[PDB]
């Protein structure tokens, strides 16, 4: 199980780091001129670790990889307006279904 | 509207254009026309009429 | 934008959440209705007529016209 | 949406637009104007102006207090 | 203000699935996987989802943006959601 | 500088207290003609002028006794 | 559905009960008898003093001897 | 036709929020829209008639509060400085108003935005137009209610909600302070009139028994009056509230935080003026207010990425600039500042709003660029306003910023050097910032998407006509009224303002200064000008520092979270209070 | 012939 | 039945209320606190016209409020010295 | 422009070099040929 | 009727109303019953009103009257408002509320109305009242005003966050799906509490001038002079 | 997942107590600035005489004695 499960949750959880990593870059990095080169970068930090193959060594170095992350995010990332947790989010929102109004409620008799 | 690749911009009107540019000249020779009445008095090179 | 008729022909939802009556009907009152509009009809009669027409009768009308006497006696 | 056709609200609802807006407009206006003039007659009657102006000013052709409280060891 | 059709959204993510230095562009159907069919990294993998998601400006929830790993699954994605 | 503008003409210009300085007699004349031309920034040039001529006088010869009397002490202490 | 009377959730019913049942919760243990001893015992001597030393300074003020606000 | 210039907006907004079914989305615009403009030009012959005619008017309709002595009246007193404010509130309001007529034009619930800009001029105005101390604490609380209202205007947020309950929060603590203030000013003249307590505000030199503490009566009165300024106009001890309020629509930005409803405390101030004369200690504190705020608006402003949010820490960098102007005694300059910014940042606001409606909402300054082609005319006007803002020579910021500086130089007394470093400072941090905004909007290679300049359309009829509009103004009002407010010995503001003899010191400010410290603003716009095109426009970007220094990280994050005021006060007031109200109040007692 | 003085002319003589 | 005009109330002290003993003739002791309560009434009313006096000259005068209304100033705050029920400041009347 | 992740997002953004958007330097100050000119009109006329 | 004893006992009287209007504002953030916050609301308002009474001035005592009144006024209209919530929906929690602006407009409107006037708004009742109180009381110790202040600080702030929470905000339709707004009898209820609260918050001066001459002999009894 | 008792009320990179020392050194930068004020002693510095009314100092239209 281990050789399909508790070694490729690792080769899921690098996939986050690495996305994770991608935009706090460009984040950063406003200007796109610039932002080619600490993203080559960035993946040559990955791409130069690909020789690992025993789980014995490489668990530390995902540990030590979000600790490094989390130290250096982006205090205020880019957040698309619509997309929760954005500025347009919930400005307009479509109105739920199911939902009726009742006329004549309170009548007597 | 003019397209390089896939994305296209479109041209402003004629309108936008004169009138940012008549309001950015009006700003210019607004400045150095008020520069050359008062500029030697900010300058501190003389006195309005003080002496 | 400024020159098109409008598309809403009446103002959406009923007003006070009532069905209109029946064509050529009226709005059957209910058993308060009149009983309490006539209510609330002399109130507003009896207040607006009544506290605009009874005597300034105050103390701070009959002491601005005691002390505005007194004031100028002073002198 | 749909239910918020069955919903009556005095300001309109949303994306409200009558069929007979200008007409419902003109009169709106003209209602004010008709509110606004009672307005303007009692404001033409309590407005008190110490100073004679510099310089003759529109306030008075309808405004008669002008150097009315010059006298004000007399005020109540 | 209309939903681009199924087909203008092929176009464009073919388009940039095209337009990566590694792949070859030679054969490039819709109905084809980053990793068993184009031969790919699984991390340049990322960096097309991303340029997916930038070029239809629209932000991917990081839990799913992993499963996207073939491009039926990035067009109907990047399809069935409304507000792109 | 020995004052021209008495205290009831101030008065009857309602000068603002704290402008009744040395410098008041050209002031009435400028308040008058300021308001005759809406203050505008560029119709009482000459008027203005001479005002404002008065008080950088009044403040050159304030700060000229500043001067004397910080050398006043400056020569009395290092001298003890 | 033909009801306007709300889904009532066991959650936030149970909850909503619990949070108006909290009578027999007093448990007289350190941490209650000091916040019954604090802010029931002492904050309402310490106003009582700034209003009686209030009126006394105002009373001093103008002369008068201090009132016996007893 | 003074009664007409307070009451148009009631009716206009009494018709587009109780009729506004039978009106629609078009007919609520216009009655509102014409209620305004309306009540703006009887504002401009009331400038006409009061302040050029010097002729003011006193109108008193009938008695609000009437107790033994406590008399309040509904009263309405038009001076130099009231109408000087009305001029601003009611042309502002008038083009904020036509500006939403384009910008709320597919927004479904536009009548009501409508109505509630029109009741927030009408509270304005009744601020402004107020005889006593109650018709203007009236009008200063109806007026935080209608900012509330604003702010949450779309309902359906969460952040909206947040934003509008603490603006009113910090509100409510300011009008804590004014209605102390308020009752103090009771206590000793027993009236809340303003020509009573003004002419009989020198005699009283007498102490009170304030909270344990044996205080002056004035400097007490002053300080608290002060407070409430500090929580509208968002001074150091509470200015929280301002850059949250931006979630609310551009028109509402513009119009209730700009121009209008942060510069209430300038003008409360202004006005209590002869009344605050006559305590020197408060006059220390809000210069050193004033002095705080401008320095810390303009370090937190440099390092956001909202474009709205940079036009926030403006405002109240300015504010803290009228204020401790105020500080120095001189109320004539800090009015004239209050009018000339009243111009060049609802310029700003409106421009930013006009850049931001065509991006498809797009607010991130990091994800705009090379607008400048596609919108010429709302580039132009952002260059205007950014440049009156930094204070370009003979321009509308520079012939009252400079003043304040210069007049800072001259106060030689502790807090005065202060104020002055302070606020030379803030030019350099407000020059950066704001040419980092225009450069990184505007000019920068494009960093947006392709789909948001596909669809770009610059800024129709009825939002470019308030811009020019402004953009005339930002350019020549200032000149304009150079002479009438801060010339010397002017007699405009006649009996409206009151600066005593011995704390006086325009003249000096001219005349007894170097030319370089007249000069010393127009450098460090320079500086900061240079600081902000070689970071951004042509910089191998050595951000990595920002990646390896922990400090510098940190540092970073001050800036960027305001200090952590809001994290800071949060966890050590409101979660302590709610946690009081909760695990003692209820719990065991 | 006014209401007012009607209504003056009554009050006072209830009172 | 009111006859029209402004109320008539006797401006004289009652006779008998001799404050060496208040409680003795309770007829007397109304009476008196009606009494005081009106001239107290009588001097706010009479304070209050004094502030309509400065009010109107400090808006009449203007700048020279400072020396056109300093006898005004001083009546009205003399005349605020004892207005009634207010501050520890309590007339001996 | 370096790497393969580099080259990949440059050759992406092939399109911001559209025309419109390319160069914006050039647009920075709008109006100050037109106000120098008619500056330099007034100047020498008026002598 | 103890002119001896009220004295003595003032500042007994002070502190209890000081330390009521404290703990009373701040345990009603913590409440989740919409009938247990407005009940809540008037515990802070009567205790309020005891520092006016006891202040023994024209501004005290006469405020403390039309305080009473505007509180009579508007706690029973927040009242019949929650009635109005309770008769439809047979549920008092705050949590299965929200949204009701887009459903219930004129019952939201109803509502502010009436917080507005909670929280001592100017142009309402409780204004007049509650500042009366504040002026009657600084008069006479300036430390319990400060106090009675912080009051009108907490009633704002939990007067709009029970707002924000029932009229504002997204609906709920897991819960509650079923809607109808004010009927003939609930708008004409309401009516003359909207018109109640008004001429008295612009024109108080019908209702004072009706009280002087009776809140004035009370004021000095055992005094003299 | 019944619901917590105080579900009624519910800048990652910091800690309250590290960043209310943060703000402390912020605010205690104006404090050293006052300082430094303070030590300037710009008062004494002035580089003019204090002005001088007229009419003893503008003394009856101050509110003076006549
Ligand atoms: C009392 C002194 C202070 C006065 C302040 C006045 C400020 C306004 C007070 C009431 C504001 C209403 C806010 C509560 C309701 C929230 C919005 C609402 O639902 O109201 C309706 C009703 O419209 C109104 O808001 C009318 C109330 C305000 C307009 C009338 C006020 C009259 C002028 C102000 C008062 C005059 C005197 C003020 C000075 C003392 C609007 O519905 P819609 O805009 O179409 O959107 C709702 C969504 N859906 C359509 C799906 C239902
Ligand atoms: C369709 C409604 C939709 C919502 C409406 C929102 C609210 C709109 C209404 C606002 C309030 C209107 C009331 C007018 C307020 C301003 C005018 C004050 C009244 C006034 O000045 O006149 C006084 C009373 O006369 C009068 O005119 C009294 C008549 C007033 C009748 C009011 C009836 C209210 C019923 C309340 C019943 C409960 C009462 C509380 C226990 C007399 O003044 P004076 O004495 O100085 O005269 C001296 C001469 N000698
Ligand atoms: C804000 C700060 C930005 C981030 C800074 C850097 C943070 C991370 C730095 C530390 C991360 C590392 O070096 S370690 C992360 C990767 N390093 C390795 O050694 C992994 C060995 N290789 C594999 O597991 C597989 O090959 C796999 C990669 C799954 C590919 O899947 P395929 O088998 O199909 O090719």
């Amino acid at each position: 199980a281990a050789y399909f499960a508790r070694r490729a949750a690792q080769k899921e959880r690098v996939r986050i780091l690495y996305r994770r990593a991608l935009k706090d870059t460009l984040n950063w990095a406003v200007h796109r001129h610039i932002f080619y080169r600490d993203a080559s970068d960035l993946r040559e930090k990955f791409n130069v670790n690909q020789d690992v193959e025993d789980v014995d060594r490489i668990d530390k170095l995902i540990a030590h990889g979000e600790a490094e992350y989390n130290k250096w995010r982006h205090p205020d990332p880019y957040i698309v307006p619509w997309a929760p947790g954005g500025s347009k989010f919930c400005r307009n929102p479509t109105p739920p279904a199911g939902i009726e109004i009742v006329y004549n409620y309170g009548l007597e008799d | 509207g003019i397209t390089y690749k896939g994305v296209t911009v479109h041209t402003p009107k004629t309108w936008h254009t004169v009138t940012g540019k008549g309001l950015c000249a009006v700003m210019w020779f607004w400045i150095l026309y008020r520069a050359k009445q008062d500029g030697p008095v900010v300058m501190g090179w003389r006195h309005p009429w003080d002496g | 934008r400024w020159a098109t008729p409008g598309h809403e022909e009446r103002p959406k939802g009923y007003f006070m959440n009532r069905t209109p009556p029946a064509p050529g009907q009226s709005r059957k009152w209910e058993d308060w209705e009149l009983p309490c509009y006539i209510t609330s009809f002399l109130t507003i009669v009896i207040l607006g007529v009544g506290l605009n027409a009874k005597p300034d009768l105050s103390i701070e009308t009959w002491a601005h016209q005691k002390a505005l006497e007194r004031l100028e006696m002073e002198k | 949406g749909d239910f918020r056709a069955k919903v009556w609200s005095m300001t309109g609802g949303p994306n409200c637009r009558p069929k007979h807006w200008r007409r419902n407009t003109a009169i709106a206006m003209f209602g004010v104007f008709l509110v606004c003039i009672p307005i303007a007659k009692l404001s033409a009657k309590l407005e008190q102006r110490p100073h004679m102006p510099v310089r003759p000013i529109p306030s008075q052709i309808w405004c008669k207090n002008f150097g009315t409280k010059d006298d004000y060891e007399k005020e109540h | 203000d209309d939903h681009l059709s199924r087909e203008a959204v092929v176009d464009r993510v073919l388009d940039v699935v095209k337009s990566f230095p590694k792949v070859d562009p030679s054969k490039v159907t819709p109905e084809v996987h980053f990793q068993n069919d184009l031969g790919l990294d699984s991390l340049d993998t990322v960096e097309i989802v991303m340029a997916i998601e930038e070029e239809f400006k629209l932000e991917i929830p990081d839990k799913e943006a992993d499963k996207i790993d073939s491009c039926s699954l990035a067009i109907e994605y990047v399809y069935n959601h409304p507000m792109s | 500088k020995k004052m021209i503008a008495t205290q009831e003409e101030m008065s009857a210009a309602k000068i603002a207290l704290g402008s009744r300085d040395m410098c008041a007699h050209l002031l009435i004349p400028l308040n008058k003609c300021r308001q005759a031309e809406f203050y505008l920034p560029w119709k009482c040039e000459d008027e203005r002028h001479v005002y404002e001529k008065c008080e950088y006088e009044l403040v050159m010869e304030r700060m000229l006794a500043m001067k004397k009397i910080r050398e006043e002490e400056a020569l009395a202490k290092q001298n003890k | 559905g033909g009801g306007m009377e709300t889904n009532k959730n066991k959650f936030i019913e149970d909850w909503g009960s619990a949070r108006e049942n909290l009578e027999h919760n007093f448990r007289w243990t350190r941490r209650n008898f000091a916040l019954i001893g604090i802010f029931g015992i002492a904050l309402p001597i310490i106003v009582y003093k700034g209003i009686v030393k209030d009126f006394h300074m105002q009373d001093e003020d103008a002369g008068r001897p201090h009132r016996k606000f007893l | 036709m003074y009664l007409l210039i307070v009451f148009l907006p009631l009716l206009g907004s009494s018709v587009a929020g109780f009729f506004g079914r039978f009106l629609g989305s078009e007919g609520s615009a216009i009655m509102t829209t014409t209620c305004v403009s309306f009540s703006s030009i009887l504002s401009l012959i009331a400038f006409y008639e009061v302040a050029l005619g010097a002729s003011a008017c006193y109108l008193r309709i009938a008695p609000w509060i009437s107790s033994e002595m406590f008399d309040a009246s509904w009263g309405f007193l038009f001076d130099s400085l009231t109408v000087v404010m009305l001029i601003v509130v009611t042309f502002i309001s008038s083009l904020v108003h036509l500006y939403s007529i384009s910008y709320m034009s597919e927004d479904p619930h536009s009548p009501r935005f409508m109505c509630y800009l029109s009741i927030f001029t009408f509270f304005m105005l009744m601020l402004v137009t107020g005889d006593n101390f109650l018709q203007l604490f009236l009008g200063w609380e109806g007026v935080g209610l209608a900012s509330y209202l604003l702010i949450h205007f779309w309902f359906t947020r969460l952040q909206a909600d947040k934003a509008a309950i603490k603006a009113m929060l910090v509100n409510r603590v300011g009008d804590f302070g004014l209605a102390l203030g308020i009752l103090g000013c009771f206590t000793l003249f027993q009236t809340v009139d303003f020509s009573t307590i003004f002419a009989c505000a020198s005699v009283p030199r007498n102490s009170w028994i304030f909270c344990n503490m044996r205080l002056n009566a004035i400097s007490l009165i002053c300080i608290l009056l002060f407070i409430g300024a500090v929580g509208k106009s968002a001074q150091i001890g509470l200015h929280t509230w301002l850059p949250d309020a931006m979630e609310g629509p551009t028109p509402v930005s513009a119009l209730i935080h700009a121009a209008t409803m942060v510069t209430a405390g300038v003008f409360m101030i202004a006005r209590c003026s002869p009344l605050f004369e006559y305590s020197p200690t408060a006059l220390i504190v809000i210069t050193f207010a004033g002095a705080m705020t401008s320095f810390l608006a303009a370090t937190t402003g440099i390092l956001q990425n909202d474009l709205k949010r940079v036009i926030a820490y403006s405002t109240c960098s300015q504010l803290g600039y009228m204020i401790f102007a105020c500080g120095i005694s001189n109320y004539s300059v800090s009015v004239f500042h209050l009018m000339n910014h009243a111009f060049f940042k609802a310029l700003l606001f409106l421009s930013a709003g006009s850049v931001i409606h065509a991006m498809s909402d797009e607010q991130d300054m990091r994800k705009m660029g090379g607008l400048a082609s596609s919108f010429p005319l709302t580039y132009a006007m952002m260059l205007i306003g950014s440049l009156s803002l930094i204070g370009f020579p003979f321009l509308t910021g520079f012939y009252s910023k400079d003043v304040i500086l210069e007049l800072a130089y001259t106060k030689y007394t502790i807090s005065g050097n202060f104020a002055f470093w302070l606020g030379s400072v803030s030019v350099l941090f407000t020059s950066y910032y704001s040419f980092r905004l225009l450069f990184l909007t505007f000019l920068v290679p494009t960093n947006s998407f392709g789909r948001d300049i596909s669809r770009c359309h610059d800024a129709p009829i009825p939002m470019a006509i308030p811009l020019i509009l402004l953009a005339l103004g930002s350019l020549f009002v200032g000149y304009l009224a150079k002479d009438m407010m801060i010339g010397l010995g002017t007699n405009f503001w006649a009996n409206s303002l009151l600066v005593l003899p011995k704390n006086e010191i325009l003249a000096e400010s001219e005349f007894a200064a170097p030319t370089i410290i007249k000069l010393i603003p127009i450098l460090f716009s320079t500086l900061g000008a240079f600081v902000a095109y070689n970071v951004n426009l042509v910089a191998d970007q050595f951000q990595r520092a920002f990646q390896t220094s922990t400090f510098c990280n940190r540092l970073y994050s001050f800036f960027n979270k305001r200090w952590f005021f809001d994290q800071v006060l949060n966890d050590f007031l409101v979660r302590s209070f709610l946690r009081f109200g909760y695990e003692v109040s209820f719990e065991a007692l | 012939g006014f209401i007012m003085e009607f209504a003056e002319n009554l009050v006072l003589r209830l009172m | 039945g009111r006859k029209k005009g402004l109320p008539e109330f006797e401006e004289s002290a009652p006779d008998g209320f001799d404050p060496e003993n208040p409680y003795k003739d309770p007829v007397a002791m109304v009476e008196m606190r009606e009494h005081i309560v009106r001239e107290k009434w009588i001097q706010i009313e009479k304070a209050k016209i004094l502030r309509e006096k400065v009010k109107w000259c400090y808006r009449v005068e203007g700048v020279n409020h400072y020396q056109k209304c300093r006898h005004l100033v001083q009546q009205y705050l003399d005349s605020t010295r004892g207005v009634g029920w207010g501050k520890d400041h309590r007339p001996i009347s | 422009p370096l790497g393969t992740t580099g080259e990949f997002f440059r050759r992406r953004d092939e399109w911001r070099k559209h025309p419109m958007l390319s160069n914006q330097m050039r647009h920075a100050l709008p109006g100050i040929g037109i106000g120098v000119g008619a500056f330099c009109v007034y100047l020498v006329g008026e002598q | 009727m103890f002119p001896e004893a009220t004295l003595c006992f003032t500042p007994f009287i002070y502190t209890l109303s000081a330390i009521a209007i404290i703990y009373t504002s701040l345990t009603t953030l913590r409440q989740i019953d919409l009938k247990k916050i407005i009940a809540y609301s008037s515990v802070a308002h009567m205790n309020l009103v005891t520092i006016g009474m006891f202040s023994l001035n024209i501004q005290g005592i006469g405020g403390s009257i039309l305080l009473m009144l505007s509180h009579g006024l508007v706690s029973s209209a927040l009242f019949l408002c929650v009635g109005v919530l309770y008769d439809r929906h047979k549920t008092r929690l705050v949590r299965y509320y929200g949204g009701l602006v887009s459903t219930m407009p004129n019952f939201s409107t109803i509502f502010f109305f009436f917080t507005l006037a909670n929280m001592s708004l100017p142009g309402t009742s409780s204004f007049i009242g509650e500042f009366l109180i504040l002026v009657g009381a600084f008069q006479r110790n300036s430390l319990v005003a400060t106090l009675a202040a912080l009051g009108m600080i907490l009633g704002a702030a939990y007067s709009l966050w029970l707002y924000n929470r029932v009229v504002s905000g997204n609906l709920k339709p897991d819960f509650l799906h079923k809607f109808s707004d004010l009927n003939g009898r609930e708008v004409f209820i309401f009516i003359p509490f909207l018109v109640g609260l008004v001429w008295m918050g612009v024109y108080p001066k019908v209702f004072l001038d009706c009280m002087h001459t009776s809140v004035s002999n009370l004021v000095q009894h055992g005094k003299f002079h | 997942k019944p619901l917590s008792v105080n579900d009624e009320l519910m800048a990652d990179t910091v800690g309250k107590y590290e960043a209310l020392a943060w703000l402390s050194g912020g605010l205690g930068f104006f404090v050293g600035l006052g300082l430094l004020a303070v030590l300037n002693d710009k008062a004494s510095k002035v580089p003019f005489t204090p002005r001088v009314y007229p009419y003893d100092n503008l003394r009856v239209e101050l509110g003076g004695e006549p």
